[PDB]
């Protein structure tokens, strides 16, 4: 009815410690979500192009040029860690637990109010607002996954962080097909390279409508859109990292000479010398077995071109990369590639009493040291004679292709039957929970965004819209735009997260690193004097273990 | 921010000679360089572009060459309205910078 | 057809800043950025900075930094540029367009707008 409430809010994460090793993790999570009617009821078919920034030749990165379809629908999307966890809740996942899946998924709306605004104004520019109990909510819950799968987390526009601010659903839209032309240049090439939109190919086009999909529900204000509980199937979550490159795998060499002083400069040595060891060498014809020449059972991690675009029917793009090394080898400035850098607005961790245009970034360091150091790689010749001359390796320093800027690491790949590799860590509170598998044939190992990948079926994406309260001068035959009587919505929303965690033991004898609070970041925690909130990162892997 | 030399102030010229003005940079731009002709008091006139393309109506008497740092201006058969202020500017990395300029005047 | 048209040659004091401006035409507006180049008759050319009127994307370079910032009027194809600190920069004012090309080699000029500072 009008004056009967249709839920309650609920936004505690509740642990149940279940039997032996294993926690029920149930994150609760509920919002006030924002939406007022579209700018426009009918899908068009916007085509983005830039020819001032990709037209000059030598940024071919700086391309965006696609052709999309802008929907009258908003997305609620909850895909997100800090949807459900609070910083003091990571905190009790993150150095409490190893391991780590995803159970369940549930998703409701509930206390629909919507209010139409009409200016009275004989001279105020005043609004009134008044409800309307009889207008009504479109909402359609893509079941069977028949819309494309756009996943908002790595456009930084979920719901909020923060419980006790209202929050926004984002206006839906997809890519339609197109086919383009970027030939990479520089600042000084000869002539001008091709930078065609050629258009659509008849074959890959895809117009997807809500209306002929998904059966839409109209919530009236007395009403409640509930919908099921999606069960997962993913593989779990370590929250363990990983300290071992392929040069701390097996057995130490026999020090048979140990330092008898204990302090900072007494090595302990092999007592033998190179030539004269023993043990298993892969490298055929040389009789040194040194620490970096010893046969390994396999390669952990693997390099690949770093900034390395490649191009294909629709435009250019950067090759993903699955890599992190954390402090030894990385400067402040240029840390690594392939460690993703977030950007994100005051709904989402920055600070919310700062005016600004500029997004709030940092840049996730990972814990695994997995990655690759490529100013450390040396291709050498077959002879592998005492110190190598100038012809017989291949430095990172010298140029190849005769660019100074490029050598053979930036086009290098070692990918092989021998690489091992881990999974992404989590990044609270930006990152993504669970992403979708592709639909080909031959699926990769690995998602750089998401931990989570769900094979068979993903949750079905909610879509919210405001159904049409048209004026009495209405006609469906004029070329003009709809005239309509502005509307706005404000529903509750509610999702319930489950996760199952398996608590963590004490292997090794000394402590392992933990997440705290402490004097430099307390304030990071706590509101400040105007009720300013913010949500800084933090790390998810912070517990080492033995990859051997 | 690459600091660009042109060899000399004023070049002593003909009327229907062959005159080579000079730029030189201090870091080696690949072609990247571009030659403008101002008369005083007037807007320059983008002549050469990547150090040897002919802009669209520039005449053929104007030629350009060089690639690294040592870049030249040639024209063939230098005429009346070819005597003026010669501008040497890379468009390799940004800030781009001018050169010094070049007078072309008559041998007195 | 395309046309850069700068403003009137000014006369400001030894205090503050004087706006320049460059009315564009002949062609869309937000393809091109607006490059700026301030010629001094000792210095020669000195490039100051652009500006694209695609949602304003600035660069300059760094003795022009707290010196001058660069604007664009959208919807009437005009630059704009305030030479805030303006103590002994007086020189011929360039507005200059990039061209058919793609290398930064700037095609069209405007005619120059001289500002003269002084006590």
């Amino acid at each position: 009815g009008v004056g009967i409430s249709t839920g309650t809010f609920n936004n505690q994460t509740e642990f149940k410690f279940l039997e032996n090793g294993w926690v029920e993790i149930t994150a609760n999570s509920s919002r006030l979500v924002h939406l007022n009617m579209p700018e426009s009821e009918n899908y068009r078919r916007v085509v983005v192009n830039n020819m001032d920034k990709t037209a000059v030749n030598g940024n071919m990165a700086l391309d965006d040029i696609h052709a999309q379809i802008v929907t009258p629908w908003s997305l609620v999307d909850a895909n997100a860690w800090g949807v459900w966890f609070n910083p003091g809740d990571w905190q009790l996942i993150v150095n409490t637990m190893s391991e780590l899946h995803l159970v369940s998924f549930e998703q409701e709306i509930f206390n629909v109010v919507l209010k139409t605004v009409s200016e009275s104004a004989t001279q105020p520019p005043t609004k009134v607002y008044n409800n309307d109990l009889t207008a009504s909510l479109m909402v359609a819950l893509d079941s069977n996954n028949t819309m494309p799968f756009t996943p908002a987390a790595m456009r930084s526009e979920t719901l909020g962080f923060y419980p006790w601010k209202p929050t926004i659903p984002t206006p839906w839209r997809y890519y339609f097909q197109w086919d383009r032309t970027l030939i990479p240049s520089h600042t000084g090439t000869s002539g001008t390279p091709t930078n065609i939109y050629h258009g659509t190919d008849p074959d890959d086009v895809q117009f997807y409508t809500i209306e002929n999909s998904v059966p839409v529900h109209l919530l009236r204000t007395g009403d409640e859109f509930a919908t099921g509980t999606f069960f997962f199937d993913c593989k779990p979550c370590r929250l363990t990292h990983t300290w071992q490159t392929n040069r701390a795998l097996g057995l130490p060499p026999f020090l048979n000479s140990l330092p008898q002083s204990e302090g900072a400069t007494n090595f302990g040595d092999i007592g033998v010398q190179q030539d004269k060891r023993r043990g298993v060498t892969q490298m055929g014809n040389t009789n040194y077995i040194t620490e970096a020449t010893i046969m390994r059972p396999a390669e952990v991690g693997y390099s690949a071109p770093y900034y390395s675009f490649e191009a294909s029917t629709q435009g250019p793009f950067k090759t993903p990369i699955a890599a992190g090394r954390g402090g030894a080898q990385t400067d402040e400035n240029q840390a690594a590639d392939g460690n993703p850098r977030y950007a994100f607005g005051r709904q989402h961790g920055q600070k919310t009493t700062t005016t600004g245009e500029t997004p709030e970034r940092f840049t996730y360091i990972a814990h695994q040291d997995t990655g690759r150091y490529p100013e450390g790689d040396w291709i050498q010749n077959i002879n592998f004679n005492l110190p190598v001359t100038n012809d017989n390796v291949l430095l990172p320093t010298d140029p190849i292709g005769g660019k100074t800027g490029i050598n053979y690491t930036n086009i290098f790949n070692t990918y092989g039957p021998l690489t091992a590799l881990n999974n992404v860590p989590p990044v609270y509170p930006n990152g993504q929970i669970w992403d979708k598998e592709f639909d080909t044939d031959l699926k990769p190992r690995l998602h750089v965004n998401a931990p989570f990948v769900c094979q068979n079926n993903c949750p079905g994406q909610l879509f919210v819209k405001v159904a049409p309260n048209l004026t009495n001068e209405y006609d469906p035959d004029a070329s003009a735009n709809m005239s309509r009587i502005v509307t706005y919505s404000d529903f509750w929303w509610k999702g319930k997260l489950v996760f199952k965690a398996k608590l963590r033991a004490s292997h090794t004898w000394n402590p392992i690193q933990q997440m705290s609070i402490n004097v430099d970041n307390q304030f990071n925690y706590v509101p400040s004097n105007i009720g300013g909130m913010k949500i800084v990162y933090e790390k998810s892997q912070l517990a080492p273990r033995k990859l051997y | 921010d690459i600091v660009m030399t042109q060899s000399h102030k004023f070049m002593s010229t003909s009327v229907g000679d062959r005159v080579s003005i000079t730029c030189k940079a201090s870091q080696d731009v690949n072609t990247a360089l571009a030659w403008y002709q101002q008369i005083p008091g007037q807007s320059p006139k983008l002549l050469i572009y990547s150090a040897s393309n002919r802009y669209t109506g520039v005449p053929d008497r104007f030629t350009a060459s060089g690639s690294g740092t040592d870049f030249t201006f040639t024209i063939s058969s230098v005429q009346a309205e070819d005597l003026a202020l010669y501008y040497c500017q890379q468009h390799y990395t940004t800030p781009w910078t001018f050169g010094g300029g070049t007078k072309l005047e008559i041998k007195r | 057809a395309v046309h850069l048209q700068g403003t009137e040659l000014v006369k400001p004091g030894a205090s503050a800043g004087v706006k320049l401006s460059c009315k564009a035409s002949g062609y869309t507006f937000t393809n091109y950025d607006m490059n700026w180049v301030r010629q001094r008759p000792e210095q020669g050319l000195e490039w100051i900075g652009w500006i694209f009127p695609g949602d304003g994307s600035t660069r300059y370079n760094e003795k022009f930094k707290g010196k001058a910032t660069l604007t664009t009027d959208k919807s009437s194809s005009t630059a704009y540029q305030l030479n805030r600190l303006t103590s002994e920069d007086s020189a011929v004012y360039f507005c200059a367009r990039r061209g058919s090309h793609g290398s930064y080699s700037f095609a069209y000029w405007g005619q120059g707008t001289l500002v003269t500072v002084s006590g």
